[PDB]
């Protein structure tokens, strides 16, 4: 695949993965955050900890990673190992075990317009305050708080990922015929909300 | 594969051959001699599907 | 950005004198201040950077010191060739330059050879003073007993390469036809060697 | 300019951490070893594991790292990442969990005259067989065995550190003013050999 | 060895484009940044922009919309292209070689600088008139000429800088007949 | 981000993370340290271990990491991998069985003045004496001793950011109430060395 | 009386507050006695300070009788 | 020290860890393997897993790592990181839930003859066919296949 190699060498000539892709010095990188729940592994009331297996769904644009497909043999998209592009440092803020990053850095998909999409898998153990009062007939309200650890709201702007129709489907996506159904817990509501700041950073919960 | 999708990689079951005829290996391979059977579970079926 | 103020605007000194030049910012400059020398009509040359580091090939006669908000350039023994304009500038928060301090050769004072010239029939009226020292001087004029005139302007000479004296000239909107605006006029100038103003005047006839 | 940068370049521009600080191959590197016990975390009799937090004081001479403070503006010590200098590779031989090495790669201190000092902290889960014959009124003779993983007795040689009073500290050292006894075990003796 | 020659059009029409060129000798543009300075008429110098060794550029934020900087490493030339010129842009423009430690840059060597002036006035020869008398001395006055330089001679001579009256130059001289020459001759004499 | 790429390239082209970021070796690096307590994970009375989710804000000035904002389009701050810069080696002196030092090398906020702000996360398993005589009505005074492991006070100076830990982000514990907290700086001297 | 104190950095000689006269020096070992020697504490008190089982305390009323071990009286 | 640095530089300047350390590819690398048992850590009867601490001594000759001792001041042996040299990829075939291969890459001892001795430590969780009939007087014949 010679033309793909030549395009890939062109894109990363002088590319710095530690630098966010603001074009002007004041520009903000808008990052859409979505979540796909693969398996609710467990909820532990003694440790006030919920374990989930999820796929993140992060999408942004990097102007440095754009090209004309007609000049590069019609290559309309490129798959690139995530360690070699700039990635937003979106982490689980309310994790309980001290693990912030995703479980596996899979390759990102880069569109010819510079749109980057990343869907890394994750094993997460978010803390969750247990409503003990009605146990074991209780219902629980557990939050996963995703935000950029370092970048301010003036550098990275988080947004809830839209639905396939482009509607504001602010929900945890569940593959209805693929989700591994938990035997003890029934999922009732699964919304998401962008939280505005009161060093200010946004959160997607 | 998470790094490559069905457009990039095509998964298929291993083909073997016997009597010059090929066949797909549609089952989990187990050693009939060296597989130490588990203490509590007997494997009744072991299919494979793409 | 850091505003840079530089003083004294003019320094008069003789060959072999120790002299010091001062530069002061509006903010902390963290010793990131530099000095360069420019003679008239030629490329400037950098003397000092980082407030202490002497530029290669510059003689150790030049020295720099200072910290924080205030900085100084000091010359151990002013040579004849060092008479030039000096500029400080800082380079950590934008680039901003001082107004520049001109270094001039010391001399004895000299009175201005003040004279006046009414507008000839070919014309404008002009007033002048010659070979005065120091260059700092004041001058004034009046016509028909009324001070100043429309279009007043002035033009002063560079320093004399030999005499180190200075000269000046001034003019007003008084053409040969416009000369009828007054019956007579006068001009005068003052300097260190003439406390009373030296003056010259013309009547209705030159 | 920072004199530490000149000193670092003077020492390490021509250096090989892979080889011992010996002029001839038959020379032994003398190691001064001292172990300071901060707390005895637990002794688990079911697993026969003793968990302790110790600091390993290791001193040796490296002639290649020799310098004089008078030539470098009076620098008496330099801090260097331990990965840059040669190390004797001291490990706990009788660990049970497979963690032979120290828990934190602290910087080495390179003193003038070529003396190198290293003081990494470590958490060690050493094996300790339990004498159950008089439980619960028993005492246990746990042991910590330190050796170089790489070099034999003719390449690296251990000696005990010498106290400031001039006495060899042939024992585990304890900060009596800051150590706190464990909630289940008290320490009676801690000789070293 | 290290030297820089500034060059370009000394006179430019308003709203035209200035096209100064800096020529480099004694060093390679690929290893030293080059920067442009201007000193307006009656002002302290200001920084305009930099041509980096890596071939990028940076500009004064107040002039970002107006300036363009480019180079030819083959020619050892650096170019400054500027549009929307106005009378405030009149001054001396210097190109300088920079020097750096880490990320901090400062100007190290200057070019001789090119005097750039802009006006709508066309060139004209000076009118002249004698300084009528109010040691013995005589003088000549001149006005209505553009641009400088201008030559004056007599038959201790003192001359004065060209002064703008209304966007057009004027001159006086002192030392009998003065002889005058202007690049784009004349005589004037003193009498009783 | 051509300006920021050029800036990052030119800052670190010949940066040394071994030597201290002082202008003169006789100067002392001054580090402002501030503990933030995010969550009290556990208290173990048997092993005498307290597990806490914390943030260590560390601030110091690096002399070599200054730049002029006008040279780089007005970039006044950048985020850089903290593995590249020199960092203070804060160690939890009374660690029981956790990690002694910081192991989560999050990005550093660097400013054009050279001011570095670093807030890596950590889980501290501090060791403290547990007093059980009043159990279950007991109270426990447990502590976290932080200091530079290999640098001494003549070489690197640490100062508390505020006299109390930042509890503004503290998740409410379902088992313990923090009645009070404080941070004290201590400066011991040993008989070898008054300097 | 004037006694050395470790309250200030570096150690300096300070006149005792009114009500206290005796100089004292207390030294005890800690985990860093491997190379750094015993801890040193200097100050002034109205009476010879109390001593822990592992801490040696010295008390003297003379002037400059409590210097640092590496400095002469 | 300079002699040993020069030696290490000369050896690995153009060394390759991918190819087998033989003069000719038709030769067979003779590896001598010796298991040293340090401790029987655990026997898990319900899972049939035996945990042991062992040293897996391995010895072989690297044809390319010869040197002449008189060229380097009589240096007859050196210690080098095992990650740089070719190594036999011994795997515990009957591993239950431990590491299959060696993961503690200690340094090897390399002699002037090219003889390499490597004794990495490992914890082997070998699967064992536990026979429980005579419990607790049972004898267990647990084995490790390398
Ligand atoms: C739970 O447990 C923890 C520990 O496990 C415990 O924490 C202790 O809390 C108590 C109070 O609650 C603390 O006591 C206070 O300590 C203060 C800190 O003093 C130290 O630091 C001083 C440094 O500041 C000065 O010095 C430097 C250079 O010296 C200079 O640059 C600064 O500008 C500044 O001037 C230092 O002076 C002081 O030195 C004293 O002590 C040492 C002995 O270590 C001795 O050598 C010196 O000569 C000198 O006496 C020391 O290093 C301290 O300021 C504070 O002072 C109060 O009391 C004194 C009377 O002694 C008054 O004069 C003063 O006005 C104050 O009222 C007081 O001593 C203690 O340090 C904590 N210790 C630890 C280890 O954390 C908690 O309390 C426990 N919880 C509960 C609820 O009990
Ligand atoms: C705690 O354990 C250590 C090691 O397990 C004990 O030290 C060891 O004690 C044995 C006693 O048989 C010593 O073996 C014999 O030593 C003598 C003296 O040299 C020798 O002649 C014999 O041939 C034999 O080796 C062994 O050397 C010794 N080891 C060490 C390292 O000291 C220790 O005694 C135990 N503690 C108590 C209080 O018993
Ligand atoms: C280590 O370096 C020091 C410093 O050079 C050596 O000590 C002496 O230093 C002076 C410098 O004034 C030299 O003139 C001497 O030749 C040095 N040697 C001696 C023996 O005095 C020191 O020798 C070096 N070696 C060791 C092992 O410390």
């Amino acid at each position: 695949s010679e033309a793909e190699g030549r395009l890939r060498e062109k894109l990363f000539s002088g590319y710095d993965s530690s630098v966010r892709p603001a074009r002007e010095v004041g520009d903000r990188v808008r990052v859409s955050v979505g979540l796909i729940l693969a398996q609710l592994i467990s909820l532990n009331e003694k440790d006030e900890e919920m374990s989930t297996k999820v796929y993140l769904d992060l999408e942004w644009t990097d102007y440095r990673l754009s090209w004309d497909p007609a000049e590069h043999d019609g290559i309309d998209s490129l798959r690139i190992t995530a360690e070699s592009v700039w990635l937003p440092d979106v982490v689980l803020l309310n994790n309980n075990d001290g693990n912030f990053d995703v479980a596996l850095d899979i390759s990102v998909v880069v569109s010819s317009d510079g749109s980057v999409r990343w869907q890394p898998p994750g094993i997460y153990r978010s803390s969750c305050s247990i409503q003990v009062t009605y146990f074991p007939f209780d219902w629980q309200n557990c939050t996963m708080v995703f935000s950029s650890y370092s970048y301010d709201s003036s550098e990275v702007s988080l947004q809830t990922g839209l639905g396939p129709d482009g509607q504001g489907h602010q929900e945890i996506h569940i593959h209805e015929g693929t989700f591994i159904e938990n035997g003890q817990w029934e999922i009732i509501h699964k919304p998401s909300r962008l939280i505005q700041p009161p060093g200010q950073r946004q959160e997607v919960i | 594969s998470l790094k490559y999708t069905a457009k990039e990689i095509t998964l298929s079951l291993k083909q073997d051959a016997k009597e010059n005829r090929t066949y797909p290996v549609e089952w989990i391979i187990i050693d009939p001699e060296g597989f130490t059977e588990n203490g509590e579970w007997e494997i009744v079926h072991r299919p494979a599907r793409v | 950005d850091i505003v840079i103020t530089q003083s004294p605007s003019l320094l008069s000194a003789s060959v072999g004198d120790r002299v010091t030049l001062t530069c002061k910012g509006s903010q902390n400059i963290d010793n990131y201040l530099a000095w360069y020398q420019q003679k008239l009509g030629e490329a400037p040359k950098l003397l000092i950077y980082k407030t202490n580091s002497l530029q290669t090939g510059i003689p150790s006669r030049f020295s720099g010191s200072g910290s924080g908000t205030d900085y100084t350039l000091t010359i151990s023994s002013l040579h004849s060739e060092d008479l030039a304009t000096y500029y400080c500038y800082q380079y950590i928060n934008g680039y901003t330059f001082g107004t520049g301090t001109k270094l001039e050769l010391k001399r004895a004072d000299a009175a201005p050879t003040v004279s006046i010239f009414p507008p000839s029939t070919e014309q404008s009226v002009v007033c002048l003073m010659n070979n005065f020292y120091p260059r700092d001087i004041s001058v004034k004029w009046k016509i028909d007993g009324t001070e100043r005139r429309d279009g007043v302007l002035d033009s002063v000479t560079d320093q004399d390469s030999k005499d180190s004296t200075y000269s000046m000239s001034s003019t007003l909107s008084l053409t040969k036809a416009d000369y009828e605006s007054h019956n007579l006029y006068t001009c005068e100038v003052v300097h260190k060697t003439s406390s009373s103003p030296v003056v010259k005047s013309f009547n209705r006839n030159e | 300019k920072n004199e530490e940068l000149r000193l670092y370049h003077h020492l390490f521009n021509n250096y090989d951490p892979g080889s011992r600080p010996v002029r001839e191959p038959e020379d032994t590197v003398t190691i001064s070893l001292k172990v300071t016990l901060t707390n005895l975390i637990s002794l688990n009799e079911k697993e026969e594991t003793l968990t302790t937090s110790v600091w390993i004081g290791i001193d040796w001479q490296d002639y290649r790292l020799n310098y004089s403070k008078d030539d470098f503006g009076g620098i008496e010590t330099l801090r260097v990442p331990s990965e840059l200098v040669w190390l004797p590779e001291i490990v706990l031989e009788n660990n049970i969990d497979g963690q032979f090495g120290v828990a934190y790669d602290a910087n080495v201190l390179v003193y003038e005259g070529g003396s190198v000092t290293w003081l990494p902290p470590a958490i060690y889960r050493s094996v300790c067989a339990v004498e159950v014959t008089y439980f619960p009124f028993d005492w246990q003779n746990c042991s910590l065995i330190f050796r170089s993983q790489t070099y034999n007795a003719e390449e690296v040689e251990f000696t005990f550190a010498v106290d400031n009073d001039g006495k060899t500290i042939n024992k585990i050292d304890i900060d009596t003013e800051a150590y706190t006894e464990n909630g289940e075990w008290a320490i009676d003796f801690c000789p070293g050999v | 060895e290290v030297q820089l020659q500034e060059s370009g059009p000394g006179l430019v029409q308003p709203s035209e484009t200035l096209s100064l060129t800096c020529t480099v000798s004694g060093f390679s543009l690929t290893s030293y940044s080059v920067s442009w300075l201007r000193q307006p008429s009656g002002k302290g110098p200001e920084w305009m922009g930099r041509m980096w060794d890596d071939g990028g550029t940076v500009y004064n934020s107040g002039l970002k919309s107006r300036l363009s900087i480019s180079r030819d490493t083959s020619k050892n030339q650096v170019f400054l292209k500027m549009n929307s010129l106005q009378t405030d842009d009149t001054g001396t423009y210097y190109c300088t070689r920079d020097e750096r430690i880490r990320a901090i840059n400062w100007f190290a060597y200057w070019g001789q600088g090119t005097l750039v002036t802009v006006s709508s006035a066309e060139t004209t020869a000076p009118s002249v008139y004698p300084l009528a008398p109010g040691m013995v001395t005589l003088g000549c006055l001149v006005k209505g000429y553009f641009p400088e330089p201008v030559t004056v001679t007599w038959n201790g001579v003192h001359t004065f800088p060209a002064v703008l009256q209304s966007g057009l130059y004027t001159l006086t001289s002192s030392v009998v007949t003065c002889n005058v020459a202007h690049p784009g001759q004349r005589w004037t004499r003193k009498l009783c | 981000s051509e300006h920021e790429t050029r800036l990052v390239a030119k800052l670190f082209k010949d940066y040394s993370s071994v030597v201290r970021p002082v202008e003169d070796h006789r100067q002392v690096v001054e580090v402002t340290v501030g503990l933030q307590l995010i969550q009290l994970i556990n208290v173990d009375e048997v092993n005498q271990i307290v597990t806490t989710n914390v943030r260590l804000k560390q601030q110091w000035v690096d002399y070599n990491l200054k730049w002029n904002p006008d040279d780089y389009g007005g970039v006044k701050k950048i985020h850089i991998p903290s593995e590249k810069i020199w960092r203070p080696d804060l160690v939890l002196y009374n660690n029981a069985d956790g990690d002694f030092a910081i192991v989560k090398f999050t990005k550093v906020l660097l400013q054009y003045t050279g001011h570095i702000t670093w807030t890596p996360p950590a889980i501290f398993k501090s060791y403290c004496e547990i007093i059980v005589t009043h159990f279950p009505f007991d109270e426990q005074n447990c502590s976290m001793k932080l200091g530079t492991w290999t640098y001494d006070g003549s070489v690197v100076a640490i100062n508390p950011e505020s006299d109390q830990p930042d509890l503004s982000n503290f998740m409410e514990s379902g088992e313990w109430v923090i009645k009070e907290s404080r941070g004290w700086k201590h400066s011991v001297t040993y008989s070898c060395c008054p300097d | 009386i004037v006694c050395h104190t470790t309250a200030t950095s570096p150690i300096s000689a300070v006149t005792c507050p009114p009500g206290e006269n005796l100089c004292y020096r207390k030294m005890w070992c800690d985990a860093f006695c491997s190379s750094r020697g015993k801890v040193v504490e200097l100050g002034c008190a109205a009476t010879c300070p109390s001593k822990k089982p592992y801490e040696e305390v010295t008390c003297c009323s003379t002037d400059k009788c409590n210097p640092h071990p590496k400095q002469r009286p």
